[PDB]
RNA sequence: AAUUGAAGAGUUUGAUCAUGGCUCAGAUUGAACGCUGGCGGCAGGCCUAACACAUGCAAGUCGAACGGUAACAGGAAGAAGCUUGCUUCUUUGCUGACGAGUGGCGGACGGGUGAGUAAUGUCUGGGAAACUGCCUGAUGGAGGGGGAUAACUACUGGAAACGGUAGCUAAUACCGCAUAACGUCGCAAGACCAAAGAGGGCUCUUGCCAUCGGAUGUGCCCAGAUGGGAUUAGCUAGUAGGUGGGGUAACGGCUCACCUAGGCGACGAUCCCUAGCUGGUCUGAGAGGAUGACCAGCCACACUGGAACUGAGACACGGUCCAGACUCCUACGGGAGGCAGCAGUGGGGAAUAUUGCACAAUGGGCGCAAGCCUGAUGCAGCCAUGCCGCGUGUAUGAAGAAGCCCUUCGGGUUGUAAAGUACUUUCAGCGGGGAGGAAGGGAGUAAAGUUAAUACCUUUGCUCAUUGACGUUACCCGCAGAAGAAGCACCGGCUAACUCCGUGCCAGCAGCCGCGGUAAUACGGAGGGUGCAAGCGUUAAUCGGAAUUACUGGGCGUAAAGCGCACGCAGGCGGUUUGUUAAGUCAGAUGUGAAAUCCCCGGGCUCAACCUGGGAACUGCAUCUGAUACUGGCAA
């Protein structure tokens, strides 16, 4: 189904998490649908870790869209 | 990936003082600042278009210590810049950070203050840090028995210190204030040469 | 308005069908000059009223036969 | 086959084939009849015919052997034929 | 703020100007080779044989669908050496669980490769006649029956692969019946079609069926664009269209019968050759030129040829069937296999890596969940392949030491170079400390919402343990001592850098011109020097310079170039005025132009490379609304 995920970009040993809404069958780093945020978990203090853009996801979860185990938790901490 | 070699020749093969020795005595009685070195050095050919631009590259790379990879990857920088490409590359090369250790006076020579290689209060052992205005340099607490930094600040203490940097006593700090402009430095740099030179 | 080109006739022999030319007229993408570019459909005529010479709307419509996805709509003029 | 679950998965096809054969085989049977009874030309046989077939394209179609739209066709194709008859 | 951007030189001649080719300076690479080689970060690494492949691994999962019980862990009964308290040998699905089996879902994803394909492909922009598992919204349904079958059991055929026979049994397996409308067929009247339980403690959770929506995915159609060849000009019979039947999820010559004789083509059909396409990449001032490896989108293929079956989806890489070419096991009757998954082997080649570790993170399959699976992925190994960073000491130091080398023997130069003397300790080595990548999940407890319930369940808090492959991590502190760490090309001009000795058109050099026949800055060595530097050279290859295919931006009297001359179809071009149209053209708006990349302003790794936020850009395409000078159409 429509799923929103982390698609991992960023370097080795340094992962930057893109946040996107996919086709789940699509490759992790590959075909999606649109991009609504982003998440560093290396990010220095002072630097914005999280950026999400709630609206977009709730419309997307209001057309079934599913969000993975570690979005959710995101979703959560954020707001 | 450090020229390791004997100094005085490149301020000879220049003809000019490069202010790359510590001044413990005169540069006369140190080499013949006059004559190229090597066995065919008191002779002087005409020098070529090419030969001239190629000499005021080497010049201006040799004082710093600064290969050539390096120095054409300050010209693409310095052409990048808004502005004048030629003042961008000077203005880069005062930002670096290893002159300032020297500039400040804590090497005798720009070679000694590699050796010995803080900023805005953090460790940096770049030499190629370029330094921002209103940014504090400073040295650590450390290493402040070496008899080396004394003997620098005592050279450094004859010199003309710069005219857009505030280096201080005792706990030995200055603010790159703003980059220098071209009437800062010498009148003596042709850096359109140089700019010419890597436009070829 | 809903989209249609306009056309030549330049065949009326088959049943129910037409051939119309469409002329346009594009700037030649290397040396600028304006060139005349001729595009031919097979069209549906239902009553055979199209004649070789008229100009005629053709709309785009479902496939009709192999080579007919266009419908004509009216004949603008007589030959 | 190398990998358990194709192993399976070629024998459950397999039952799957024979199970779909015998439905589709029967459900032609009954569509043939009802076109048999137009070829001859006889009105009452036809719809006798095609009432026996109805129920089992529907049925047929639910189950997922055809698909509903299949079965509408084959409804529309005689009903239309059947009409003209007489 | 985001297109600030454009260099020439050598070589024809006795000399000259022009013409014109050849050659060079630059940038670049999936490179290779030679010499050399210290460390790190980030990336990259079969371009050739879509050649053949040994071995391991790359797809399973669910007991909360089902009969069960081969494991082994409990539990209860019934007895033996009997540590008077139980190990042990027995029986028993009773329970945790679980081999095999039925059933469900997955195996169409993810991963590989570029053989085929010059248009059933791709790119851009539109369209109508469609289906769509899992997810999601709404409205209802969810009743009552039946016959089987694997496992299993008995017998039994085969060397094996793999069966045969008979009996027995379960379900969310399968099949009627009932029910039946915002469903299907029908002009209507009517007719017709479904389903499944399971789990926790009547209630909750979850699943099942129908219909209409959403979302996503996929099929289909059209226009323009997307290589070369005319020393390929005609091609086409389901061919082009029509009518009717059939067929498809769906339009359709998709198919068939009949009817009409069409359809395509110099705006290049047909035929031949080459080729995966794109975002982009390299180069370029730009316009171009070259290119499509890595990353991402699309397509195609899976030993070769063909075929379907199952399924929401395949004509299916690790599925089925057949045939073929290979190769292997055999009791000779028969059987078996497909690395263009990852690793690896042989082979080809100038040339391209380990038969590694882990599911900790991100994602994927199954599962209520726990979790299991995952060569995706995260990591590690190998290689200077590239990019970026750092080291290989620093200061002093005339004795201008030797030893060099050159010298008009005065000296000069290497060279402050070395030594000597102060010092320093990055990185490497050795020893101690230490982030971050961990979110979650598991336990009982906390309140509220469901509810007969202060139950179970759900959610959120609450507290206590606990999860890292990388890893002897990044990074930090301490120890010892200059210690363990510099090469490669070049020095006649172009082109930065000159002497001596050896050789004597020889040996040899050479990108181009040229150099070498006894005083060679050109060969070979040395001393000195220049350029680059953990690299440097060489070769290959692309663009540049090359305005040397010239659109931007060239020529044709004599340098290459006006057909021997004309007529003329297609085509290109078109005097002047008014009106009209609005095709070109112009303006505005809207939609689209994936992300990455490039660029700008910022941010993060000590810096950089690298990573990253927002913007700009994507010069295009389409649609709508206007303008009407010019060009085109029409009228006079
Ligand atoms: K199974
Ligand atoms: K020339
Ligand atoms: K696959
Ligand atoms: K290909
Ligand atoms: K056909
Ligand atoms: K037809
Ligand atoms: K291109
Ligand atoms: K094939
Ligand atoms: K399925
Ligand atoms: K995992
Ligand atoms: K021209
Ligand atoms: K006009
Ligand atoms: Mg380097
Ligand atoms: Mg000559
Ligand atoms: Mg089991
Ligand atoms: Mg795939
Ligand atoms: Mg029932
Ligand atoms: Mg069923
Ligand atoms: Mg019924
Ligand atoms: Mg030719
Ligand atoms: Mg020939
Ligand atoms: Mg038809
Ligand atoms: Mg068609
Ligand atoms: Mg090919
Ligand atoms: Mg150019
Ligand atoms: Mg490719
Ligand atoms: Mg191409
Ligand atoms: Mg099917
Ligand atoms: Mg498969
Ligand atoms: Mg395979
Ligand atoms: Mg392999
Ligand atoms: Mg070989
Ligand atoms: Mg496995
Ligand atoms: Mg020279
Ligand atoms: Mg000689
Ligand atoms: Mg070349
Ligand atoms: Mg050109
Ligand atoms: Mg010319
Ligand atoms: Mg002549
Ligand atoms: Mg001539
Ligand atoms: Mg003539
Ligand atoms: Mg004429
Ligand atoms: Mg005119
Ligand atoms: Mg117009
Ligand atoms: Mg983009
Ligand atoms: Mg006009």
């Amino acid at each position: 189904m429509v799923t929103i995920r982390l698609a991992r970009h960023g370097a080795k040993k340094r992962p930057f998490y893109q946040v996107v809404v996919a086709d789940s069958r699509n490759a992790r780093n590959g075909r999606f649908i649109e991009r609504v945020g982003f998440f560093n978990p290396i990010a220095s203090e002072k630097e914005e870790g999280t950026r999400l853009d709630l609206d977009r996801i709730a419309h997307w979860v209001g057309q079934g869209a599913t969000i993975s185990d570690r979005v959710a938790a995101l979703i959560k901490e954020v707001n | 990936a450090r020229y390791l070699g004997p100094k005085l020749k490149l301020s000879r093969r220049e003809g000019t003082d490069l202010f790359l020795k510590s001044g413990v005595r005169a540069i006369d009685t140190k080499c013949k600042i006059e004559q190229a070195p090597g066995q065919h050095g008191a002779r002087k050919p005409r020098l070529s278009d090419y030969g001239v631009q190629l000499r005021e590259k080497q010049k201006v790379r040799r004082i710093y210590g600064v290969l050539e990879r390096q120095f054409r990857n300050y010209y693409k920088e310095a052409a990048r810049l808004k502005g004048n490409t030629g003042e961008n590359l000077l203005a880069l090369l005062e930002g670096r950070l290893d002159n300032v250790v020297y500039r400040m006076g804590f090497g005798a020579t720009r070679a000694e203050a590699r050796q010995l290689v803080m900023v805005n209060g953090r460790v940096v052992n770049i030499a190629s840090y370029q330094v921002s205005p209103n940014d504090v340099v400073s040295i650590r607490e450390k290493a402040k028995k070496q008899s080396r930094v004394k003997a620098a600040l005592e050279l450094a203490e004859q010199r003309e210190k710069p005219t857009w940097l505030e280096v201080d006593a005792g706990k030995m700090e200055g603010t790159f204030k703003r980059k220098p402009e071209r009437s800062d430095l010498s009148a003596d740099i042709n850096e359109h040469l140089i700019v010419e030179l890597y436009s070829k | 308005k809903i989209r249609t080109l306009q056309g030549r006739v330049v065949s009326d022999k088959m049943e129910k069908s037409i051939v119309v030319a469409i002329e346009r007229f594009v700037k030649h993408p290397i040396y600028g000059k304006f060139i005349k570019r001729t595009t031919k459909l097979h069209v549906h005529d239902e009553n055979n009223e199209c004649g070789i010479g008229d100009v005629v709307e053709i709309r785009e419509c479902r496939p009709l036969s192999k080579t007919k996805s266009w419908t004509l709509v009216r004949v603008v003029e007589k030959a | 086959a190398n990998i358990k679950s194709a192993k399976k998965r070629a024998i459950q096809s397999e039952k799957a084939r024979k199970h779909n054969a015998s439905r589709r085989s029967m459900m032609r049977t009954f569509i043939k009849k009802v076109y048999a009874a137009i070829e001859a030309g006889d009105k009452a046989a036809a719809q006798k015919a095609f009432n026996e077939m109805q129920p089992i394209v529907d049925r047929q179609a639910a189950k997922g052997l055809i698909h509903k739209n299949k079965a509408a066709r084959h409804k529309a194709n005689l009903t239309a034929q059947i009409n003209k008859l007489a």
